[PDB]
C-alpha cells in the first residue's frame, strides 16, 4: 500500500 | 545528545508571460541526522490533517496535501494513517526518512511575481528593460540569496543600470543579466532599470533563492520524540523558478 526506498 | 531534522522542499515553476502559472513541481524530503544510544526509537509527527494523492471518492480541495509519498525501508507506518506519525530506529549519521511530490496548486501564494517592461528601439538598437520583483511571502518572512538570471540577445552591452536599493548588485556575464538581491522580505518590491545596446531571445527569467522557515507544500514536522537537544528546520529552495517575459 506504501512505497519504500532503500536510500 | 543531538538530533537534527530538516524538511527540505525543492520548488520548480513555469510562469507564463501574463503571470498565469503553467507548471509547479515540489520535491520534498525529510532528512534526519542523529547519534543516539543502542535500540533508541524515534517518533516523527507530521501535520495532522494532510492527505496523500487524489481521492476518486472525496476529491481534493484546499487543505495540506501531497500527490505522492514514499518512505525509507526502516520506517514503520503503523500510526501513519490515523495520526501521521512515523516510527524508526535511526542509524548513526544521516538518513532520508520520507520523500514526497506535489504537482497541483500550492496552499499559499507563489513566493515571487515579476513585472517586466521592455522597450526595444529597432531602431537605434537601444533596449530598455525594467524589472519589478514582488515578494508575496508574509512580511515577517525572508527570502535569502535571491538571484535573477535573464538571457539577453546576442552581443548585448550594458549602457547603464539603476537598482532600487544600494545593496542589490547586477552585471552582464555570459550573455545574460545576473541580478542579486540579498535583502528580500514578504511584501518587498525591488526594481532594476537596465539600458542596453543590441547590435528576442530575451528571457525567460530564471530565479534562484532559499526560503528559510518555510515549506511550499504547507507540510511541517509537528514533533520529534524518543520512545537529547533537537534542531528542526523547514526550508524551501529553487534553482528553477522560470518566468517568461
Amino acid at each position: 500500500t506504501y512505497k519504500f526506498f532503500e536510500q | 545528545n543531538e538530533v537534527f531534522l530538516a524538511v527540505v522542499e525543492r520548488l520548480s515553476v513555469l510562469i507564463a508571460s501574463n503571470g498565469s502559472l503553467l507548471k509547479v513541481d515540489v520535491q520534498g524530503e525529510i532528512r534526519l541526522k542523529s547519534f543516539l544510544p543502542s535500540g533508541s526509537e524515534m517518533r516523527i509527527g507530521l501535520t495532522e490533517e494532510f492527505s496523500v494523492g487524489k481521492s476518486e471518492l472525496r476529491g481534493y480541495g484546499p487543505g495540506i496535501r501531497v500527490d505522492e509519498v514514499s518512505f525509507h525501508s526502516s520506517v514503520n507506518l503503523d500510526e501513519f494513517e490515523s495520526h501521521r506519525i512515523l516510527r524508526l530506529q535511526p542509524p548513526q549519521g544521516e538518513l532520508t526518512v520520507m520523500r514526497y511530490q506535489l504537482s497541483d496548486d500550492l496552499p499559499s501564494p507563489l513566493p515571487f511575481r515579476l513585472f517586466p517592461s521592455v522597450q526595444w528601439d529597432r531602431g537605434s538598437g537601444r533596449l530598455q528593460v525594467y524589472l519589478k520583483l514582488r515578494c508575496d511571502l508574509l512580511s515577517k518572512s525572508q527570502a535569502l540569496n535571491v538571484r535573477l538570471h535573464l538571457p539577453l540577445p546576442r552581443g548585448v552591452v550594458s549602457l547603464s543600470q539603476e537598482l532600487s536599493s544600494p545593496e542589490q548588485k547586477a552585471e552582464l556575464a555570459e550573455g545574460a543579466l545576473r541580478w542579486d538581491l540579498p535583502r528580500v522580505q514578504g511584501g518587498s518590491q525591488l526594481s532594476g532599470l537596465f539600458q542596453m545596446d543590441v547590435p528576442l531571445g530575451l528571457g525567460p527569467a530564471s530565479l534562484s533563492f532559499e526560503l528559510p522557515r518555510h515549506t511550499c507544500s504547507g507540510l511541517q514536522v509537528r514533533f520529534l520524540r524518543l520512545a537529547p537537544h533537537k534542531w528542526v528546520r523547514h526550508l524551501s529552495h529553487s534553482d528553477a523558478y522560470v518566468i517568461r517575459i
